[PDB]
Formats: C-alpha cells, structure tokens, sequence
C-alpha cells in the first residue's frame, strides 16, 4: 500500500526519515573507529593503553 | 549415486575472534 504523505497533515502522518545504525561491539578488527590521533608506542613501563 | 559415511571428527570451526 502507498503512503498519503501531503504537507497539509499535521503531526502523525508527515513522512519521517528513520536512520537505524546497527554496530558491533565485539572484540575483533574494526575499521570504522572515531577519528582521534595516534601516539607513540612505549615498552616496558606501566601506561595506559 | 548416493551413499552413506560417518565424521569421525571432522565438522568444528572457531566460533568467535578470540
């Protein structure tokens, strides 16, 4: 069936564009991360990771 | 055309990353 999306309706029948992200949080090689920036690789010492 | 076996021990795979 086809939608009767008309600017004359009020709220409940405007057309709303509905994005769904769906991600995966387990541990394997991702590619997608948040930008940031990369730092120096130190061994041997107590760091942060 | 068709005939029957049996998997010893065959058949498993890794099922995560880990």
């Amino acid at each position: 069936q086809s939608y009767g999306f008309r600017p004359t309706y009020g709220v409940g029948h405007q057309p709303y564009r509905v994005v769904v992200l769906s991600f995966e949080l387990l541990h394997a090689p991702a590619t997608v991360c948040g930008p940031k920036k990369s730092t120096n690789l130190v061994k041997n010492k107590c760091v942060n990771f | 055309t068709q005939s029957y076996t049996n998997s010893f021990t065959r058949g498993v795979y890794y099922p995560d990353k880990v």
